[PDB]
RNA sequence: AGUUGAGAAGCUUGCUGGAGGUAUCAGAAGUGCGAAUGCUGACAUGAGUAACGACAAUGGGUGUGAAAAACACCCACGCCGAAAGACCAAGGGUUCCUGCGCAACGUUAAUCGACGCAGGGUUAGUCGGUUCCUAAGGCGAGGCUGAAAAGCGUAGUCGA
RNA sequence: AACCCACUCCCGUUGAAAAGGUAGGGGAUGACUUGUGGAUCGGAGUGAAAGGCUAAUCAAGCUCGGAGAUAGCUGGUUCUC
């Protein structure tokens, strides 16, 4: 179906009020020292001091 | 699905050629409005 | 309802799926270390396992059974002869899943899977 | 005529084509006039470069046409001649 | 302080609030960090604005890397591009692809 | 922004603007838009919602590259095979091949392309046209007919 | 079976498609099907006849002029006291 009165700024903002980001799962490695998600696999290579590729 | 265009060359330029507009006095009355209008084309 | 149900779809039907987890296990007794996405993971540590358990009892009837699930000259013969015997000695846990990320085109949770010891 | 020999041949034709028939073979790539047929053409080689040429082969090429802003714009159409000559001789 | 652009970039200008709001306010040491793994288009090219911005500062003045904090993030529409797409029973509808301008703004203080 | 009139409205200045404006009084109007399912451009709500085009099918390794689910190669899987295979006639008109690229499209990204720039590529006594002949049919000297345009038609010459 | 046609259910109705698709269906040596070329045109043609078809338009098409037809009928008609 259709609409019979268009929504105002207020309205449309307010359903768009649950929608926001987080990512917030980093975690410092202990020996490079790189920034990566907990439980991945570092974007060099190394997971808890390990190189696995 | 046949459509209504099926294109061809020498079905267009037996009816709406050069020498078929050319050929009776009506097309030269035609030929001689498309090229007072200007067209670039004049036979289509 | 899924209650107590095991197995995933993947979005594939029943063949599909059995054909390629067999090319996925051909393939990673080949390299050792697949780049792979983490739910094909999570399901390829339920059929290349029962292989390596089966590689460790060298028989006609053994090397037969495990060719008609993963049929493949170059897997058979790489199972009997180097997989089966290193472990030898190791009760299950065959290979590891790591998390790498995700995928660049789509968001996939990647995984490399990677036997135990190498 | 005295003239008809001086604008049947537009030049040589450089490729990699012809520079492969050129050497091997004893065939040269010429762009020649539009209205040039073969007989014309084969009187013109013997008689501008002294050579002997045993029979030619030509074609017409279609002018590409580029697009631009402004319309479609066709390039001029050309025809190409495969001058084969003897043995001998070599149209330098 | 010191300010980057990205006059056109070919993401929408809603997808991209939803990042800058995110950052809006923190430092550059995380910023860069958060962006480095979000799984959005809108991060790759903020990240890349960001450092730029950063860039400016480290060259055109004495600021260290270290004490810039994201000030002001704000994210314009842009020109949007009309296309049409055909639909059924002969009806076509107009589709517009949409730009926006990034502008990402660091301070020293 | 301030201020003056019952009102239409008028007056003075901050900033921007960067070259014309017309005390007062008379004329001449294309002379004052909120609506005509009004006409033309721009921008919204629907909404970051539906859809991304047949339910042949994809999984690894290497290379490149700033960046690989889609680009190239190898292994292995599936599909058509009286076609998802080859060749002609229509029709299309360079989409064919090689280098340099992804601002745009391609319903996503793209290093790839039927996409942009620059070059190259169609060779005939024997294969199809032209040249010879004619069918349906068109035109048609003379000639009949018709207010005029024009209609019919012989000799004739065009038409696969 | 190719080929032609379109009897039934469902899907689709902003569709892949301005008349289609998966299943089933009728004819399939003839009143057959089809490629190329040609003839019949607007109160005029064709029609195993429905008022069907005549370039997605048909109880008489499309386009340009009479023409800014006519509308005792809708709608709209803009500054102040
Ligand atoms: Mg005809
Ligand atoms: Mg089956
Ligand atoms: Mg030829
Ligand atoms: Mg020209
Ligand atoms: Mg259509
Ligand atoms: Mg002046
Ligand atoms: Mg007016
Ligand atoms: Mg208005
Ligand atoms: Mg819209
Ligand atoms: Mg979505
Ligand atoms: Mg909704
Ligand atoms: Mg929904
Ligand atoms: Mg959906
Ligand atoms: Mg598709
Ligand atoms: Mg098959
Ligand atoms: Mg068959
Ligand atoms: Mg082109
Ligand atoms: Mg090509
Ligand atoms: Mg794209
Ligand atoms: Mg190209
Ligand atoms: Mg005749
Ligand atoms: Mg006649
Ligand atoms: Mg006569
Ligand atoms: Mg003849
Ligand atoms: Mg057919
Ligand atoms: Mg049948
Ligand atoms: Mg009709
Ligand atoms: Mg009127
Ligand atoms: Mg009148």
């Amino acid at each position: 179906a259709v609409q019979q009165n268009k929504k105002s700024r207020s309205a449309r903002d307010m359903r768009r009020s649950h929608d926001a980001l987080e990512s917030n799962a980093l975690s410092v490695e202990k020996s490079t020292g790189e920034v990566h998600l907990r439980h991945h696999v570092s974007p060099d290579g190394f997971y808890r001091g390990r190189k696995v590729v | 699905m046949k459509r209504t265009f099926q294109p061809s060359t020498l079905k267009r330029a037996r009816v709406h050629g050069f020498r078929a507009r050319m050929a009776t006095k009506n097309g030269r009355q035609v030929l001689s409005r498309r090229r007072a209008k200007g067209r670039k084309r004049l036979t289509v | 309802m899924r209650h107590r149900k095991s197995g995933r779809h993947l979005s594939r039907t029943s063949a599909h799926r059995k054909a390629m987890f067999q090319n996925m296990a051909v393939s990673l007794f080949e390299h050792e270390l697949i780049k792979t996405t983490l739910p094909k993971a999570k399901e390829l540590r339920r059929v290349a396992e029962p292989l390596i358990t089966l590689a460790k009892e060298d028989s006609v009837a053994n090397r037969r059974l495990a060719f008609d699930r993963t049929r493949s000259k170059a897997a058979v013969g790489k199972l009997f002869n180097d997989l089966g015997k290193r472990y030898a000695n190791r009760p299950g846990g065959y290979l590891r899943i790591l998390k790498c990320g995700f995928r660049a085109g789509d968001n996939a949770p990647m995984a490399y899977v990677e036997l135990v010891d190498r | 005529n005295q003239e008809r020999v001086f604008k049947v041949l537009l030049g040589p034709h450089i490729s990699e084509k012809a520079t492969g028939l050129a050497d091997g073979k004893s065939q040269f790539v010429f762009k020649v006039a539009t209205d040039a047929t073969k007989l014309e053409i084969k009187k013109a080689v013997e008689s501008l470069f002294s050579v002997k040429v045993q029979r030619v082969t030509t074609l017409n090429v279609k002018g590409k046409t580029k697009r631009t802003a402004r319309g479609l714009g066709k390039r001029n159409d050309w025809k190409k001649a495969y001058i084969a000559l003897q043995p001998g001789q070599d149209l330098d | 302080e010191v300010a980057a652009k990205l006059s056109g970039a070919r993401i929408s200008a809603q997808k991209a609030r939803l990042v800058a709001d995110q950052i809006r306010g923190k430092k550059v040491g995380e910023a860069l960090n958060l962006l480095a793994f979000s799984s959005k288009k809108a991060a790759e090219i903020m990240k890349k604005v960001l450092e730029s911005a950063v860039a400016n500062a480290e060259h055109n003045e004495g600021a260290d890397v270290d004490d810039l904090k994201v000030s002001t993030v704000f994210v314009n529409e842009g020109r949007s591009l009309k296309r049409i797409m055909p639909r059924a029973k002969g009806r076509a509808d107009r589709i517009v692809k949409r730009s926006c301008h990034i502008t990402v703004k660091v301070a020293d203080k």
